[PDB]
RNA sequence: GACCCUGUUGAGCUUGACUUUAGUAUGUUUUAAUAAAUAUUCGAAUAUUUAUUUAUUAGAAUAUAUGGGGAGUUUGGCUGGGGCGGUACAGCUGUUAAAAAGUAACACAGCUGUCCUAAGGUAGAUGAAUGAUGGAUGGUAACCAUCAGUUUAUUAUAAGGGAAUAAAUCUGCUUUACUUUAUGCAUAUGACUGUAUUUAGUAGGGAAACCUUGGCCUAGCGAUCCCAAUUACAUUCAUUAUGUAUUGGGUGAUUGAAAAGUUACCACAGGGAUAACUGGCUUGUAGCAGGCAAGCGAUCAUAGCGACUCUGCUUUUUGAUUCUUCGAUGUCGUCUCUUCUGAUCAUCGUA
RNA sequence: AAAAACAUAGCUUUUUGUAUUUACAAGAAGUGAAUUCUGCCCAGUGCAUUUGUUAAAGUUGUGUAAGCGAAUGUAAACGGCGGGAGUACUAUGACUCUCUUAAGGUAGCCAAAUGCCUCGUCAUUUAAUUGGUGACGCGCAUGAAUGGAGCAACGA
RNA sequence: ACCAAUCGAACUGUGUGGUAGCUGGUUCACAGCGAAAUGUCUCUCAGGACAGCAGUUAUUAUUAUAUAGGACAUAGAUGUAGGACACUGUUAUAGUUAACUAUGAGAAAUCUUUAAUUCUAUGGAAUUAUAUAAAUUAAAUUUAUAUAAUGAAUCUAUUGUAUAACUAGUGGGCACAUGAUUGUAAGAAUGAUGUGCAAAAAGGGAUGAACCUUAUGAAACAUUAAAUAUUCUAAAUAGUAGAUAUUAUACCAUAAAUAUGAUGAAUACAUGUAUUAUUGUAUAAAAUGGAAGAAGAUUACUACUUUUAUGAGAUGUUUCUAA
RNA sequence: AGUUACGGCCAUAUCUACUGUAAAACACCGGAACUCGUCAGCUCUCCGAAGUUAAGCCAGUAAGAGCCUUGUGAGUACUGAGAUGGGAGACCGCUCGGAAAAGCAAGGUGCUGUAAUU
C-alpha cells in the first residue's frame, strides 16, 4: 500500500481546508509514576504473582494510524486505515503500461 | 449429552392466539419520531403567531 | 444462506425477462403527499435506498417527505403482537396504492345527493355497494328453444 | 457395582506443565590500631600487598544466580458410548426448503483474517470478445484496411444478482478514504458491528442541471480493567499526577479464566440420560431354496449340469440401533443327563 | 503369589591429605561364582577444565561479580549402531557405481521366556503330533558389564 | 512389606451443624382457576437468567362511532406440483446439399412458462369558508397548522373493552394422519402443518398410554351413536347366490416372481380355438402341548340390498346441592 | 391530410428481400481566410448554396421469419376438505369444491400529446 506525504484537508481550528503534512505512529515508552504502575509496584511484593498475562493469540497485523498536521493551528489531528502486511510512504507512482 | 433433539417449532402458533393478538395503535401523525427538522421548525412559528 | 442483509434472493431480485436497463422518466415524474397510500416493489436496478426483503409488496401510508427519501409506517409480526415500523425509500420503489378510487368516487357523489335534497324535503337515498342474496326469478321460452336429449355412451378404448 | 461414563469432587507418583521456597555460590556495606611499600585516577582520592601488638565472642543487613530436595494448584466443549480423526465452536453464497414470513442433521458444493494513492471522486470520447474476405517476404498463429458482430468479453476475489450512449477501455483534473445536530433497518427483552437518512459548515469535477460521508451490491466483524498518543480547560506558584472526549495495543474456545501427564495400589457422590453379556425390531453379511433358457453332453436345451439376469424364506455367523437391568441376573470350553425340529447319513416303501 | 525376585562373594567406576577414627581408611553407584571375550560412534543430553550478555549498594562523578555463551577432554555416563543400481545354460554377485552421517550392528546366537505372516522348510521321535530334539536364516522388533557366549556341582 | 485384629501417610480431641449443580423424605377437609417440555446468551449440555404460557387484586365505558385462528366485493405479492427442450448441463440413430430435416430419452443446485393454496391492504370521513409562517415558488404559488358547520354508509357473531401492579411452575417429551432428507433396512436418526397422551371419565376393538363414538355435581325414566344378534352374552339360525382350501381380524400382528383349472360371464373367428373380467389350487420349511378370543360351523365362510331389536358422565323429561 | 422539432408507453413499433412519393420541409452536397480537432477538415468545429432526388427519413408487396390476440387442446394433467373403501407392497378407485400449459388452426403488423409550415 502506497500512502502519500501531502493531504489537503479541512481543519476544525482555522474552519478552512489547508494543507497537511503525514507521518506515521508508533507507540512510545511507558513511564512508572502513571497511577497503573505505582498500583501493580506494591502489589507485586507478595510471594507469587497476582495479576494475569495473556498466553495465547492469533491476530497477526495490526491497523494503522495517522497524524495529520496544520501549519496555522500547529495541532495535531489522528486518523485510521484499514489493515495491510506492507506498508509503504512516498513511493513512487504507478506507470500506465510501459 | 444423550444426543438429545435440538428443537422444533410447534405450537408456537397455539401460543400465540391463547389471548388473542393486539394491534398496537398508530397514533396521530407528524407526531413518529423521524420528521424533517426544517419542516418542524416552521410548523411551531405558524401555531405561535396564531394564538 | 447464511445471516446476512441479503440471503435468499435468486428469484425476487430478479429483473424479468426483456425488460432489464434503467427506468424511465414517468417515475420520477410522480409526487407523494402526507397521507396516501403507497405500496413497496423492489426494483433491483440501483443499490442506494433498497429496503430489507421482508418488506417487498406491502403497503403503508407516507408520513414524511425529505429531500431523498419518503417515509413509510407498516406493521410486523414480532413474536406475540403486531409492532409499528417505519422505513426511508427512495422514489424507484413505490407505487400508487390503487383500490379506494372506487371508494372516492362514491364519496363524492353520495355528497352530491345530500346537496340536491336539502333544497327539497325528501329522505336521503345514499349510494351504498350492493348485496348478492337468493337467485332470482326468470322467464324462459319455448318457441324457439328445444330441449336435447342427453344419455350415456359405450366406452371405446384409445387404440 | 471394583469394569464404563459424568462431576467446573479427591488422593499417591513423575517430569524440559504454571507459580514459588529451605540449602548453597558470588557482589556491596558494616570490620583492631600503627608504620611502610606498590599500583590506578586526577598536593589529593582509590585499590593491592608486607610487618608489629594494643583488638580477634564470629557474625549481621541487602542484591543476582543455582535449586522436583520440597510446597500449592491446573490439565476446555460438541460427539449415533468414550478415545484417535475432524471442528458441524466465529463470518458469506446456492441447494435441502414444501410459490407470504420462519425451519434440523459428523447433510450437499464452496469461500474468509486479504489486495488498492488508485482498482477512490468527477467530466469527456468510444461498436468489446470473435468471424468472413484480402494484402512483398508471411506459414495454424506477427501487422494493415473492409464488412458482420444482443453481450459470448470485462468488472481484484467464493457464489448469486446488476450494467450496451454502458458501472467496461482510454484522456484530463483532484483528495468527500471530511467536521458538527437528530432518526431508522438487520433486531430483538437485549450489548458490539455493518449500513441507509438528516440540520449547519468547508471542498473537488462540470458550460450548467447534477454527483461525492472509500471499493457496483450481499463477507474479511472484538466488552470491563490497564498502557500509549491527540484536543480543550480546572487549583496561592513552577514541574508532575488525577478527571471528561476520540483512536491504537486483544482475548480465532471469536458477548472474551492466566495452566502438562499417569494410576493394574487407588477413593467418594451418582448414572440403565451411556458401552462390555442375554432378550427385542432389521437382514447389508451368513445359510437354504426358486423362475427363464445361450450352451455342454458323439447328433439331443431340460438322464445329469447350466452363463448373463430376476423373485424369496430362516434366525443358525457377523454387523447397524440403544427399548429393559449399574442400592449386581456369576463369563469361554469340558464332564453327566433329558427332550424337541426337518432342510434325512444309514435302515423301510415307490418312481 | 516361595519363584526365574532380593542378597552374596567376584569384577569395575568415582570423591576426600585440616577425619574423637587418618588412604591396606572413610562416603557414593552398576553388574552378579569360575572359563573365554568385552567391537564402532562425543553430532544430541549430561559431567569436568581454562580465558559477546548480565543486578543492587556506594562515590562530586567513573570503574570492577559469579552464572550463561565459546574452546578441549569423557561412552564398564544416558544412549545410538541406513538405502538403491548394474556386473562372471539358467541362477547368484567375490568386484564396481551412488544418496547421506556422529557411526552405519563387528565376535557370537535363534521361529529360543525374544518371529506378526506362522500350525515357517528339512530330518527324527509315534499306528497317527499345532507338542519335544537337531539343522537353515534379508532377524515385524537378537546382540556385548542396560553384559554376550557356556553347564561341572546344587533345586518342594 | 511392618509400626497393638487398622497403613500408597496410624490413633484421640477441636475448627464443624465443613461444601455438595447429586440420591432419599417432607404430616388436616371442601370450593374457584389452571400450564410447559419452545427462542437468545452462558468453561454451557444432569444447572442458571431474560422472553413466552398461568394465577390474584384493582380502576374505567361510544376503544360496540369498537373488535374477530371468519366470509364476500375490489387492488395486489409469489415461481411449488403440472409443462417444455427455446437458454445452461446430457443422450440413440437414419437422411439432404460444416448447415438443415426426422423419430426417440431427460434434470435437487436449468427456464420462453405457470394452477389449487398461503398472505398483505381498502369497504367512512370528505368538502366549503376564514385565518397563521421566519418554510416553498417566477408568482396566492404550493406545502403544512387552526377554528365553524355538515355523518353512519357489507354478511355474521360478541355486553363489555382497555390499562397497570405483584408472583409461581416449566426449558430430558412421545404418538397418530398428510408430505419429505440420510440410510439396504429398523418399534432407526433429524425437520414441516393439525390434533392428542403426558394431566381425560364411560362404551367398543378378547386383552393394549396415543385407534373409533364423545364434555364433564348426586340419582330415576325414554331415544340413539361406535359395534353387534348359533352358545358362552342383552338382542330375527329373519333373504338371493357362490366358495372344497381345517376357508373367517380397519390401525393389527406377512407373503412374491411363476405355472395351470372352473362359469348355463362378454367380444372376435371357425360344438370348439383366441383375448378380457371374477375366482380356486401349487409355489409355502423348525425347535415344550395350540390359537378365527373359544366351543365348533359348509345356511355361524364370502359378495350385495331393505326392515326389527339390543346398546355410552351422549342427547331429551322431573327432584336436589354449589358465586 | 401529411411532414418537422421536443416527447409518453417501449417489437402490433424488430429482421431479411423488392417497389413508390406532387408542394413545402428534411437530407445528401461545395470549402478550410478565422474558433476547434486529428497520421489523415474521415469524424468533430466554423463559413456557404453551383448540383441531386441515387441513398437516409416516410409509405407499400410477400400461402416471409419474429411478436400480439381469439378458439380448440379439455373438464385432460394437477389439486383444497372426507370415510372401520380396495391392495403383500408400489399405489389405485369414490364423494363435495378449484382448475392449466406446450403445440394446432383463424386473424393482426404501432398508438398517441404540445407547437410550427404547406
Ligand atoms: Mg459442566
Ligand atoms: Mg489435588
Ligand atoms: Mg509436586
Ligand atoms: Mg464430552
Ligand atoms: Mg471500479
Ligand atoms: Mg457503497
Ligand atoms: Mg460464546
Ligand atoms: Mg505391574
Ligand atoms: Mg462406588
Ligand atoms: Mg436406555
Ligand atoms: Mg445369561
Ligand atoms: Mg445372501
Ligand atoms: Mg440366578
Ligand atoms: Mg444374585
Ligand atoms: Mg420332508
Ligand atoms: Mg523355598
Ligand atoms: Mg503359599
Ligand atoms: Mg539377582
Ligand atoms: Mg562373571
Ligand atoms: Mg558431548
Ligand atoms: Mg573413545
Ligand atoms: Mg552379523
Ligand atoms: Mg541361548
Ligand atoms: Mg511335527
Ligand atoms: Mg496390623
Ligand atoms: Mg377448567
Ligand atoms: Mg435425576
Ligand atoms: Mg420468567
Ligand atoms: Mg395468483
Ligand atoms: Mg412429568
Ligand atoms: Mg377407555
Ligand atoms: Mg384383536
Ligand atoms: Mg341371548
Ligand atoms: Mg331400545
Ligand atoms: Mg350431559
Ligand atoms: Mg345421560
Ligand atoms: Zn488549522
Amino acid at each position: 500500500v502506497n500512502l502519500p506525504k501531502v493531504r489537503r484537508t479541512h481543519c476544525a481550528h482555522c474552519n478552512a481546508h489547508t494543507v497537511h503534512k503525514v507521518s506515521l505512529y508508533k507507540k512510545s515508552k511507558d513511564s512508572e509514576i502513571v497511577s497503573g504502575a505505582r498500583r501493580y509496584r506494591l502489589k507485586q511484593k507478595t510471594i507469587g504473582q497476582t495479576k494475569p498475562i495473556l498466553k495465547r493469540k492469533a491476530k497477526l497485523t495490526k491497523k494503522i494510524m495517522l497524524k495529520l498536521e496544520c501549519p496555522k493551528c500547529k495541532k495535531i489531528q489522528q486518523k485510521v486505515c484499514k489493515r495491510a502486511k506492507h506498508v509503504v510512504m512516498g513511493g513512487e507512482k504507478k506507470r500506465k503500461n510501459e | 449429552m444423550a444426543k438429545k433433539k435440538n428443537g422444533t417449532l410447534a405450537n408456537k402458533n397455539y401460543k400465540d392466539h391463547r389471548n388473542g393478538i393486539k394491534r398496537q395503535k398508530i397514533g396521530k401523525l407528524l407526531e413518529l419520531p423521524g420528521v424533517n427538522q426544517k419542516f418542524l421548525r416552521n410548523m411551531k412559528y405558524a401555531r405561535e403567531g396564531l394564538k | 444462506s447464511a445471516g446476512g442483509y441479503r440471503r435468499k434472493t435468486r428469484q425476487l431480485l430478479k429483473q424479468p425477462f426483456r425488460k432489464h436497463g434503467t427506468p424511465g422518466l414517468s417515475v420520477y415524474l410522480a409526487t407523494y403527499r402526507i397521507g396516501d397510500y403507497v405500496t413497496i416493489s423492489i426494483n433491483p436496478s440501483i443499490h442506494k435506498g433498497m429496503p430489507f426483503k421482508y418488506y417487498h409488496g406491502r403497503t403503508g401510508r407516507v408520513f414524511t417527505v425529505n429531500p431523498k427519501s419518503v417515509g413509510v409506517v407498516l406493521h410486523k409480526k414480532v413474536n406475540g403482537r403486531l409492532s409499528v415500523k417505519t422505513i426511508f425509500v427512495r422514489v424507484e420503489h413505490l407505487k400508487k396504492y390503487k383500490g379506494r378510487d372506487a371508494f372516492l368516487e362514491r364519496v363524492n357523489k353520495n355528497n352530491e345527493i345530500l346537496k340536491e335534497a336539502r333544497e327539497k324535503g325528501i329522505k336521503l337515498e345514499y349510494i351504498r355497494q350492493k348485496e348478492e342474496g337468493p337467485r332470482e326469478e326468470f322467464i324462459l321460452n319455448l318457441d324457439e328453444n328445444k330441449p336435447v336429449k342427453v344419455g350415456y355412451e359405450p366406452f371405446i378404448k384409445v387404440y
